[PDB]
């Protein structure tokens, strides 16, 4: 089960010339999974096994061939990054009015150095506009005051 | 193996209020000098909350080592108050047997052990202490399909069987949500011998563990004691547990 806040991507793709055998999956619960629950019980009480089988070949018809799935799940906390595309850096452009884009926080303003404290995770700064009034430089980790243009 | 108690009394479960105590981070979004809204659970202010004791009183050969499977509701609170770390960690799951995944959380003496597998749980999960220092684990008998572990890096508890009244008052929030089970902790030092001492508390987030398992129960892994590696013996700890409820 997937949350209905769910942020990420669904990824699938047909392998049903590599995946062939016999995989499981559960037919009939008393109640819904929560969201990312996992239920790994085999045997009911008595013995018999809950979980029902795909038959899994390359002569089943397409729908019944196998995918498989990756589900990749984000998170864009103001934390440090911990996975990013491919970019390139460029130089720091203070005191004009540039665009820029600090973790793939996109914007526009003017930089400048800052008196900013921030905590030792953080990595911008709003105000109580939401404003993002500064940034942690990812390459320095100096803290950069944005202005409006 | 699994050590064993004989003669239990039962839990008392006398209450006690949570006087604003037990507020936690609601949720990850950083925020600064704003005043923020929100409905979510938490522990209300004043509530009621029961008091489970680890005790010893040879006098009346009363043992209590109240460590019962209690339900886990929205969430829980969960406060310790201690003096010789009786209270080393939880068990959570469903069935608390080897029919289910079950996480544990403990101080392992040396480490915090956090573990989801087919636990088969003693009936008394417990550490031992022998001769002020750690004895062996008798948590579990077989830990089968193990599919998460964790393990923090090394230190040493303080184990042995300080006299006096408690000093140490450690505070817990548990959510399972979105298949994280989310800790959240505060310490504050105590000197008192009775109940929860009143008090605002704000309760940092320690862990956000990916545990897809279902949990609907719980309950507390304590130590006995001995000088002798036999006769294990209780020792005065007490836990509070309060339930999280929907509230703004
Ligand atoms: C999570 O685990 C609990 C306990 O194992 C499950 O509760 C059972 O649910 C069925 C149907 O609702 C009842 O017939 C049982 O009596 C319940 N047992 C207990 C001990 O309460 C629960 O269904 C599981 N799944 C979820 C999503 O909570
Ligand atoms: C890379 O990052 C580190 C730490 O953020 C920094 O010291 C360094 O200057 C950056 N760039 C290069 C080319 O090393
Ligand atoms: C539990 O709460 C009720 C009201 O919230 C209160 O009357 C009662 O005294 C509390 N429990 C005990 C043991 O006092
Ligand atoms: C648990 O503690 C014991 C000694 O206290 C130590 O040998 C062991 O490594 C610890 N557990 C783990 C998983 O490291
Ligand atoms: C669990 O472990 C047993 C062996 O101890 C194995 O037979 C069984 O298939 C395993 N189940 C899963 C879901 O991994």
């Amino acid at each position: 089960k997937l949350p209905d806040d769910f942020t990420g991507c669904v990824i699938a793709w047909n392998t049903a010339k590599q995946d062939a055998g016999n995989y499981y999956y559960r037919s009939h619960r008393k109640t819904k999974l929560k969201p990312f629950e996992r239920d790994l019980s085999n045997s009911d009480e008595n013995g018999v096994r809950t979980l029902s089988t795909y038959d899994f070949n390359p002569n089943v018809p397409i729908e019944y061939q196998a995918t498989r799935v990756v589900v990749l799940s984000f998170e864009l906390l103001n934390a440090p990054a911990t996975v990013c595309g491919p970019k390139l850096s460029t130089q720091l452009v203070k005191n004009q009015c540039v665009n820029f884009n600090f973790n793939g926080l996109k914007g526009t303003g003017v930089l400048t150095d800052s008196s900013k404290r921030f905590q030792s995770f953080q990595q911008f700064g709003r105000d109580a506009s939401d404003f993002t009034d500064s940034v942690r430089d990812p390459q320095t980790l100096e803290i950069l005051d944005i202005s409006p243009c | 193996t699994c050590g064993t108690i004989s003669n239990k009394t039962p839990p008392n479960m006398n209450q006690f209020s949570s006087s604003r105590r037990g507020v936690y981070y609601p949720d990850d979004i950083f925020r600064s000098d704003v005043l923020h809204l929100t409905q979510d659970y938490f522990l209300p202010f004043n509530s009621n909350v029961t008091r489970y004791l680890s005790l010893n009183a040879d006098s009346n050969r009363i043992v209590r080592f109240d460590n019962p499977i209690l339900p886990f509701g929205d969430g829980i609170y969960f406060a310790a108050t201690e003096k010789s770390n009786v209270i080393r960690g939880w068990i959570f799951g469903s069935t608390l047997d080897n029919t289910s995944q079950s996480a544990i959380i403990v101080n392992n003496s040396t480490h915090i052990i956090i573990k989801v597998c087919n636990f088969q749980l003693c009936d008394d999960p417990m550490f031992t202490v022998s001769r002020g220092q750690h004895y062996k684990t008798w948590v579990y008998t077989n830990a089968r399909n193990c599919t998460y572990e964790y393990v923090s890096k090394s230190f040493q508890l303080d184990v042995s069987e300080k006299n006096g009244n408690f000093k140490h008052l450690r505070e817990f929030v548990f959510k399972n949500v979105d298949g994280f089970l989310h800790v959240y902790s505060a310490y504050e030092p105590i000197d008192l011998a009775r109940g929860l001492p009143s008090g605002f508390s704000v309760l940092k987030p320690i862990l956000k563990l990916p545990l897809g398992i279902n949990i609907t129960s719980f309950r507390v892994v304590m130590t006995m004691f001995s000088p002798t590696t036999s006769n294990w013996l209780a020792e005065s700890a007490a836990y509070f547990v309060g339930y999280l409820k929907p509230t703004t």
